[PDB]
């Protein structure tokens, strides 16, 4: 996209390293530091056989998609609202993770911003 | 325009952009005459014994067996150990054999090197 | 044994517009450009001079090897066609048909006793044919590969059973 | 002349482009969604992208060559298609050319992170790139209709023989390896 | 109209 | 045209033009028809090289030296800068998949009686 | 695909030639041979047999093309080609 | 021990029999004498089986004997198509040498003495050079036999000396005694060339790139009775040797090895690919046996255990095969009366069975699996690539040329357009049909249970 | 009939095989036959043990 | 069972109780129930008119017990009687532990599958077994080559024990 | 043709990766080549079909 | 074959079609252009996408709680 064609035509500076956000303390910029919690357990979801990748932080909402899907079987047209909660987490999911690539994004910005600032000052 | 269609060995000159071919001339005219002629007598007494009753045998091709003798026994016979072919009999021969021991050897070397410390992994390395 | 000026050139029509024909498609097309390949083929109709007519091949020939289809389009049945000796598979000689067992000569006995009297015509024509044809040779054997036909009444044309014993190009 | 082949092609070239919501969207456009949106290779995503642009091109050449326009065939016609045994052997996977997409895509568990937030462009460009797919090619094809001689081009002389490699590598390998052998 | 097919003996 | 005598044992065998079975003419009547070879008439001493199921030196539309450059200049077109493009890899303004239990740590085959160190990541 | 008679080669052809222009359509005759009967020259057979390799999908050989010049002869040489026997 | 006697017995046997009835008095007993010969498999575990002071016999040795006692039934068989018109004192002598050599085969592999052994393993030669030179066809099939003959001299005499050398030394060359009173090779260099002299001998008997003249020599010019034992058997009179003189020759094997099986690596290539230009019909087994034979010496070379048991799989198999495609030569062969390979062609439309013999033959050649072929060379391919990673790059690129030739005699004999002068064909007997049978059925139906075939060491 | 007659002989004689093959053949050898267990999911019940898998807990109330 | 399930052992199977929410009818229900009554039963009947035939007579087989005998070791040098007894020991010791490794595999083989697609976590005790089996494999017969015997592994023992020893003295120093 | 490579056969190749993906995605640099693989066959390939003539040749 | 083919071999016109040889080709014609625009007004969301992306400039300092370059 245009993070693409700003890294690679312009300075890379601007644009984060794709291998290595986050790069700033995520504490320092984020106080009141209650992590992502779990609303599932390790235990569950490995009675749940979920495949690594689909091990993510919207597990809660394949599980129970997996249950309605089984018990509904063979009505493959119902268990709709269940996969509709599934993608809005993983759209959550995937908007967290463009703040979090923006936020990399904006201290970047901000670090160039203080540096130079602080440099030719004199 | 076009420049050209420029021959290989694998990519022969058709008849039809050969020059010669159009470079017609009585001399070369006569010798194309016989071309034909030593064939419509080979095509003849093939024929004559393709097509006789009594031909219960397997008609012998002269030209057939004389392949075989010349691409089986007659090498030989006509070799000569002139200095050309002693590079290309040491360069087939010797050559990749000992091209193969360097690769192989340095290698077998390099591996027993490696083991000898103990940097190969051989944790499940039993079926030898 | 000769391509002499005449064929030359009607062999090199036949591949220019049939190259032609794979280039435009369309048969609007195709006709169009067959007749300006004819027109532009007669143009020059009257070229007594033979040095500038073998001239005139050489421009017929360079750029229809560049202007021919890379793709060429070929019918099945002839050379590079799709279907070119497809049917080999089923052609099985005639002489074959002797080695049947007795129960599979019985299997089909009319055609068995034709063939038998097929066999027949050749036995005792052959020495008349190849005697036919030894007093027909020119010296130092045929100067042409064409055979000489019937003389006489009677005598089938020499060496004849093979061409007419061919197996059917539809054989099944 | 033979309709049912007619309706056979069409549908199933379009499965084979991406017809949404057919038995070739729910995969190839699902995959073109899910490749493009991924750390992958620079331009390898362009071949997908290009490919899937010629895959529809030569799509749009068959229907066109073979079934549209003129019957150039041989003036004797012994065309006939009315045989069951070809209509039920196609209509056995023409329902499922049709069909099969969502019969397959529902009942399956999801075994992949499905793809939910994505720009609007990309997310379309499997349906996009296969509509100039038919432009383009369509237009070319139609190049044929316009009453004018065709220039042999470099390119498609290219093209013509596979691209160049049966011509050289089943030459010049086999040849130098086996003469070798003698 | 079928004609006659030539092959190879298969009783043996 | 006898073989050159450079130092192998063709004998005086003759040296037939180095052309495929297929270049011959197929209208042409062959007594082998499979080979396109007629009966007596000299074989090239590379008859099997030659024949149409091995190698075929027939012409091509398009001339040897531009046969290899454009297919050449192909391949060299797609390795050269996909080299480029694996160094310039392309993607999606997307950062790392945060995932929970330390990363999975103990269900990724990590070992469960060392303590893991503890992989966390907080909201935005 | 039923097989074609000799009335029925003879009638395909019949068609295709009494189609073509420069001939005349009350004029053609099976034995009418083309360059002097019809008038026609030896750059007009050419197109004659492909026209007649045409509709019948099959190449003649084209050392059998310059000789291949009467229409009773042109039926000959498919007959013979395709055995096809009434 | 209950082997030898009955085919002695059948000495007396063929001598006799009326004129009519040497043939078939010969072929039963022969196939009679398949049954003890079928006991020899059934085999204890680890311990040999030893049934008496000079005669043992073990995993290694089972699958041979019961090849060579089963083979004779198929020469039987093959030769009855030309010694029709011999005499019956010739055809006669003829069955005298083939069961002589059964007599000496059946011996060598029960030998416990390495002596014993290397006496029958040379005299095996004395029947030979009689079915070769008196029995051959072509006319250089008297240089057949100096070239046979001079080869394996040249390397078995050395061994007689070696042998006499370990007498003397270390006091006796029982097999099990070697085994037990084993002694590590030092790196002295008289212990090299005791060594070369050790293994020289079975090399010969081994085709190796270089010495393997006689591989085309004899092979092609010797009678069909004489090419099946001589290419199914014979060559592996080398391969049992091998196989049990290197309890003694360790750990010399493994540095001297370099220049003994890098030389059949890269010959197996170049052998395969001979095959490739061939003219001559019955020189394609010849050499593909070259380039097969010679996948075994990496294996015995490397002493792995899975490559111990490659080699003995694929030395059954191959021997089973490479008698079989000689059969198919002989029939084709004696139709049309020549050994060129472009002379007959489009023979499957005329034999179509025949065509399907060819098809098991030299797809079985091949080494598809599950074959014999396939286990045996990809047990070798396993234990080569443990030794070293470039093995896969050669022995692999021998499947390459492999799978060519073998095709290659299918397509250019069978299949295609069949000449149209030969008007010899007739329709095959049920001989050859049941000799191909007789070759193929064994080798798919003990694809189920080889165990019998991988060796010692399963 | 022809139906019925060629499931016998195609359907019904491999299936009496196939299942004498596996069941007192082939699952009378241990760790020829492994299965799935089937995966179970908060809330299920099981035949055996009857002992319910406690439900999920609350779930963070997302709504579209 | 026939086998045991401890040297075989097989982890609790737990599978859950159909609870089909969906009104309409569960087709996998009928092709069981079909199948069972159709051909479940039949193959039974076989089955047990072959247990009672075969419970009519009762000829019984039993376990080959060897002995144990004096190894290669305390085997005299060069006296042949005892080495041909250690020869036979060995080997015989040799198809035990190859037996050993196998059901260690065969173990670790029904592990992974059993696991699906957690193999990761309930098989790692599995992996740790066949992990210093088969380390200890290799201190046992391994590269010992085609003709392996009992002094050779022998020799190879001896080998570890002076470069163990040696290492553990320099080591401790 | 319609049957051996054209919808079972030829895409048997591509079905050994997948029973393999246990294994194949833990070594990233073993996927760079599947990808340029891929790419470059889907663009020749097509490539061949749009001037192809053969009624099997393009749909091949 | 035969003579008397439920078609005749015709020359050079159009050939003849039987009523039943159509009906099924606008059955299936009709039934995927019923397949794959109807089941668009079921979920056309599948090819319009469920969730909007919104472009990285209009979120705020607050969620990403990046602090400006005052201090
Ligand atoms: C299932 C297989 C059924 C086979 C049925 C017979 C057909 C094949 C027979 C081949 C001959 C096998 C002979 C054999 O192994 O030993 C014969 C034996 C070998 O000689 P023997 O009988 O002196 O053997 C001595 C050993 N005891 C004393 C235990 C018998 O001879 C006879 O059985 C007579
Ligand atoms: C189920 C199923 O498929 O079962 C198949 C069955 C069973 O195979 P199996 O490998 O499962 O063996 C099972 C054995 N029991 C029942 C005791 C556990 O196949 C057989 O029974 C035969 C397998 C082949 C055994 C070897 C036969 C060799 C015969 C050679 C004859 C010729 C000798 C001379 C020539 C060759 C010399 C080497
Ligand atoms: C998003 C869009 C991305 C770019 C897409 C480009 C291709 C678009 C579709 C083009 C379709 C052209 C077509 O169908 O042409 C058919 C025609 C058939 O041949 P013919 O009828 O003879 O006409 C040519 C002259 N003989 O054949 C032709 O006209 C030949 C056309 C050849 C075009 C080649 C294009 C290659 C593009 C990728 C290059 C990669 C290089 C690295
Ligand atoms: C990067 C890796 C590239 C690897 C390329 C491998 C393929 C190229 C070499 C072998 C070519 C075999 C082949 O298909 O030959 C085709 C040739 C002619 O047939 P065709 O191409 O269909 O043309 C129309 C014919 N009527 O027909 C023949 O040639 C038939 C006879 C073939 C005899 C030789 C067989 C091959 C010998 C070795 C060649 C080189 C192999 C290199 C392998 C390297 C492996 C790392
Ligand atoms: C390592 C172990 C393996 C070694 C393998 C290679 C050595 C094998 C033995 C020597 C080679 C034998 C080849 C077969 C015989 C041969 O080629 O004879 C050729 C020739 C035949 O006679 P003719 O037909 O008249 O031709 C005369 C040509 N000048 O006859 C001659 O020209 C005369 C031949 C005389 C020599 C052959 C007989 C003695 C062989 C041992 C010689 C060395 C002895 C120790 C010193
Ligand atoms: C051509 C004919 C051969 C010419 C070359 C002869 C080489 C003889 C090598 C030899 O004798 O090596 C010594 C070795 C043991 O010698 P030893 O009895 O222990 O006496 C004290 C020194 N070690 O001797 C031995 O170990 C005897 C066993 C080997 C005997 C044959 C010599 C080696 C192979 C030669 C032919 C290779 C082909
Ligand atoms: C892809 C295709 C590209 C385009 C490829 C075709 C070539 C296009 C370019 C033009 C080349 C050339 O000027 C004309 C050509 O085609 S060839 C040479 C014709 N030269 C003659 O004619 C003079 C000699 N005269 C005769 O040979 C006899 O007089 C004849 C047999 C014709 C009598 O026959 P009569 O007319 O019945
Ligand atoms: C014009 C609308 C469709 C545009 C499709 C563009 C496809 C190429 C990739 C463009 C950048 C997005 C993916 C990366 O990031």
């Amino acid at each position: 996209g245009a993070h693409l064609a700003r890294r690679y035509l312009g300075d890379a500076s601007k644009e984060p390293d794709p291998l290595r956000m986050p790069t700033f303390p995520p504490d320092y910029g984020f106080p009141e530091r209650k992590e992502r919690e779990m609303v599932a357990t390790q235990q569950e979801m490995n009675d749940a056989q979920l495949m690594l990748q689909q091990r993510d932080y919207c597990a809660h909402y394949l599980i129970q998609l997996l249950k309605c899907k089984r018990d509904s079987f063979p009505n493959f047209l119902a268990c709709k609202h269940e996969q509709h909660d599934w993608d809005y987490c993983e759209h959550l999911d995937y908007v967290k993770r463009m703040k979090e690539f923006e936020r990399e994004r904006r201290l970047l910005q901000r670090k160039k911003r203080r540096e130079q600032r602080e440099a030719e000052m004199a | 325009s076009f420049p050209k269609y420029k021959p290989s060995r694998l990519a022969t000159l058709p008849a039809t952009l050969d020059p010669a071919e159009y470079d017609i001339s009585p001399e070369t005219r006569k010798a194309q005459a016989e071309r034909l002629a030593i064939r419509s007598r080979l095509k003849r007494e093939y024929l004559l014994q393709y097509n006789d009753p009594n031909r219960l045998g397997v008609i012998e091709d002269p030209a057939l067996i004389r392949w075989t003798y010349a691409r089986s026994a007659n090498i030989y016979p006509n070799f000569r150990p002139t200095p050309k072919t002693s590079l290309l009999g040491a360069l087939f021969g010797i050559g990749p054999l000992f091209f193969w021991y360097y690769v192989f050897k340095t290698d077998r070397d390099k591996k027993e090197k490696l083991i000898q410390e103990g940097k190969l992994d051989q944790t499940f390395n039993i079926s030898y | 044994a000769y391509l002499t000026h005449q064929q030359k050139v009607l062999r090199l029509y036949k591949r220019a517009l049939r190259h032609l024909e794979s280039w435009c498609v369309h048969r609007d097309k195709y006709r169009y450009f067959a007749c300006l390949m004819r027109a532009r083929f007669d143009e020059h109709k009257n070229e007594k001079d033979m040095v500038k007519a073998t001239q005139l091949l050489r421009q017929a020939e360079e750029e229809f090897w560049y202007g021919q289809h890379p793709q060429p389009y070929i019918f099945p049945e002839s050379p590079g066609g799709t279907s070119y000796e497809r049917y080999e598979c089923y052609k099985v000689p005639e002489w074959c048909l002797d080695d049947w067992h007795p129960s599979e000569k019985a299997m089909y006995p009319d055609y068995f006793a034709k063939r038998e009297q097929w066999k027949r015509l050749r036995r005792e024509s052959w020495e008349r044919e190849v005697k036919q044809l030894q007093e027909e040779t020119p010296p130092g054997g045929p100067r042409t590969e064409a055979l000489p036909p019937a003389r006489k009444e009677g005598d089938l044309p020499p060496l004849w059973w093979h061409i007419v014993t061919r197996p059917r190009e539809r054989p099944m | 002349a033979m309709p049912f082949t007619t309706t056979a092609l069409i549908i199933g070239s379009l499965a084979l482009t991406g017809m949404p919501y057919l038995t070739g969207f729910y995969s190839k456009d699902l995959i073109i969604e899910a490749v493009n949106m991924s750390y992958t290779n620079a331009w390898a995503l362009l071949m997908t992208l290009i490919a899937t642009s010629l895959t529809a091109a030569y799509s749009t050449r068959i229907i066109f060559f073979a079934f549209l326009g003129k019957p150039r065939f041989p003036p004797l016609v012994l065309i006939n298609e009315n045989n069951p045994l070809l209509i039920n052997s196609i209509k056995r996977l023409l329902i499922g050319s049709i069909f099969a997409g969502f019969i397959i895509s529902n009942n399956i568990p999801p075994m992949t992170v499905p793809n939910t937030t994505m720009p609007l462009y990309m997310k379309m460009t499997a349906l996009i790139v296969t509509i100039m797919g038919f432009m383009l090619a369509l237009e070319l094809n139609n190049t044929t209709y316009y009453l004018k001689f065709k220039y042999p081009s470099q390119t498609y002389k290219f093209s013509n023989m596979l691209g160049y490699y049966p011509s050289i590598m089943h030459r010049l390998p086999t040849y130098h390896n086996l003469s070798m052998s003698q | 109209k079928r004609l006659f097919i030539i092959k190879p003996s298969g009783f043996y | 045209e006898p073989y050159p005598d450079d130092g192998m044992g063709y004998g005086d065998y003759p040296k037939l033009p180095d052309r495929s079975q297929q270049e011959r003419d197929p209208w042409y009547d062959w007594d082998h028809p499979d080979l396109r070879l007629n009966w007596g008439e000299p074989i090239h001493w590379d008859l099997d090289m030659y024949i149409r199921n091995r190698v075929d030196t027939s012409p091509t539309p398009v001339s040897w030296n531009t046969m290899c450059k454009h297919l050449s200049g192909f391949v060299a077109f797609m390795l050269f800068m996909f080299w480029v493009g694996e160094i310039y890899p392309s993607y999606q303004p997307v950062g790392p998949k945060q995932y929970p239990y330390n990363d999975l740590y103990l269900e990724r085959g990590g070992d469960p009686t060392k303590e893991p160190e503890p992989v966390v990541h907080y909201e935005i | 695909a039923p097989p074609l008679t000799l009335e029925a080669i003879k009638d395909r052809v019949l068609y295709v030639l009494k189609l073509y222009d420069k001939i005349d359509p009350e004029k053609l005759s099976v034995n009418s041979h083309f360059m002097k009967d019809l008038g026609l020259d030896s750059l007009d057979q050419v197109e004659i047999i492909m026209a007649m390799e045409d509709e019948f999908g099959f190449e003649i050989p084209d050392i059998d093309a310059e000789k291949l010049m009467c229409p009773q002869e042109i039926v000959d040489y498919i007959a013979d080609k395709k055995d096809v026997y009434e | 021990l209950k082997i030898i006697i009955p085919t002695t017995m059948l000495l007396p046997m063929t001598w006799m029999s009326k004129h009519n009835m040497i043939w078939i008095n010969a072929t039963v007993h022969s196939l009679l004498i398949s049954l003890i010969s079928l006991s020899l498999l059934n085999q204890l575990g680890e311990n040999s089986l030893n049934f008496s002071l000079t005669f043992f016999s073990d995993s290694l040795s089972a699958p041979l004997l019961v090849l060579t006692t089963w083979l004779l039934p198929l020469m039987l068989m093959a030769s009855q198509s030309h010694l029709s018109k011999e005499t019956t004192t010739r055809k006669k002598l003829y069955i005298t040498m083939l069961i002589l050599l059964q007599l000496f085969l059946i011996m060598t592999f029960t030998a416990t003495e390495l002596i014993l052994f290397y006496i029958l393993f040379e005299a095996t030669l004395v029947p030979t050079l009689i079915i070769i030179t008196r029995w051959g066809n072509q006319t250089e099939r008297l240089n057949a036999g100096l070239y046979f003959l001079f080869y394996t001299l040249a390397g078995s005499l050395p061994l007689l000396v070696a042998l006499v050398y370990i007498q003397n030394t270390t006091g006796s060359l029982n097999f099990l005694i070697i085994h037990y009173w084993s002694h590590p090779l030092s790196n002295s260099w008289s212990n090299i060339f005791m060594w070369l002299a050790c293994i020289m001998a079975f090399m010969v008997k081994m085709p190796l790139y270089g010495l393997h003249l006689w591989l085309p020599k004899a092979h092609v010019e010797a009678p069909i009775a004489g090419s099946m034992v001589l290419a199914a058997v014979l060559l592996k009179l080398g391969g049992y040797g091998m196989m049990r003189i290197t309890t003694i020759l360790n750990p010399l094997t493994n540095y001297m090895a370099y220049p003994f099986l890098m030389l059949s690596m890269w010959g197996m290539i170049m052998t395969s690919s001979i095959c490739l230009r061939q003219t001559d019909l019955k020189s394609l087994i010849a050499y593909s046996s070259v380039s097969h034979m010679a996948l075994v010496i990496v294996a015995i070379m490397i002493q792995t255990p899975w490559s111990f048991m490659g080699a003995t799989a694929l030395m059954i198999a191959h021997g089973l095969t490479s008698s079989m495609l000689f059969c198919l030569a002989n029939t084709n062969y004696e139709r049309v009366h020549s050994r060129t390979m472009i002379l007959a062609r489009g023979l499957q439309t005329l034999l179509p069975l025949m065509a399907t013999w060819w098809l098991m033959a030299s797809l079985t050649n091949l080494a598809l699996p599950p074959s014999i072929n396939l286990i045996g060379e990809l047990f070798i391919i396993t234990a080569s690539f443990s030794w070293s990673n470039i093995t896969i790059i050669l022995m692999g690129m021998n499947m390459m040329i492999t799978a060519l030739y073998s095709l290659y005699m299918l397509i250019t004999t069978q299949r295609g357009k069949y000449t149209h002068h030969i008007n010899n064909i007739k329709a095959s007997f049920t001989r050859e049909n049941a000799l191909m049978a007789l070759h193929i059925l064994p080798l798919l139906l003990l694809t189920l249970n080889p165990k019998m075939i991988l060796g010692p060491l399963y | 009939y022809r139906h019925s007659i060629f499931a016998v002989t195609h359907v019904l004689i491999p299936v009496w095989i196939i299942h004498y093959y596996l069941k007192y053949h082939v699952t009378a050898k241990p760790y020829t036959v492994v299965e799935r267990k089937p995966r179970i999911f908060p809330g299920d019940t099981i035949l055996e043990t009857g002992e319910v898998i406690p439900l999920m807990k609350e779930f963070p109330d997302q709504h579209h | 069972d026939s086998w045991d399930k401890d040297v075989y052992p097989e982890p609790p199977r737990r599978t859950p109780a159909p609870a089909p929410q969906t009104s309409l009818p569960n087709p996998v229900t009928y092709l069981t129930k079909i199948f069972d009554l159709l051909v479940d039963r039949p193959v039974t009947l076989a089955r047990e008119f072959i247990e009672q035939q075969h419970a009519k007579n009762r000829y019984y087989y039993y376990h080959r017990e060897f002995r144990r005998v004096p190894d290669i070791t305390e085997c005299e040098e060069k006296d042949i009687l005892c080495m041909f007894e250690a020869e036979m020991q060995w080997r015989r010791d040799y198809k035990v532990d190859q037996e050993i490794v196998n059901i260690i595999q065969e173990r670790l083989k029904a592990c992974q599958q059993r696991e699906g697609e957690s193999y990761r976590q309930n098989c790692a005790k599995e992996l740790e077994q066949f992990t210093q089996v088969s380390k200890a494999f290799q201190d046992r017969y391994s590269d010992l080559g085609a003709h392996y015997s009992a002094r050779k592994c022998l020799a190879k023992q001896k080998q570890r024990m002076l470069a163990e020893r040696k290492a553990a003295k320099e080591a401790a120093a | 043709s319609a049957l051996l490579h054209s919808s079972t056969m030829v895409v048997a190749g591509v079905f050994l990766l997948i029973r393999f993906y246990p294994l194949m995605e833990t070594n990233k640099l073993v996927q760079t080549m599947t990808l340029c693989l891929g790419a470059i066959t889907t663009l020749f390939t097509a490539l061949c079909a749009i001037t192809q003539n053969d009624i099997k040749k393009i749909v091949a | 074959a035969g003579g008397g083919v439920h078609i005749e071999p015709r020359y050079r016109q159009f050939p003849q079609l039987t009523r039943s040889q159509l009906i099924q080709a606008e059955f299936f014609s009709a039934t995927m252009w019923f397949w794959i625009l109807w089941r668009f007004w079921h979920d056309s969301d599948a090819v319009l996408g469920h969730f909007p992306y919104p472009d990285p400039s209009q979120w705020t300092d607050e969620e990403l709680g990046i602090l400006p370059d005052d201090e």
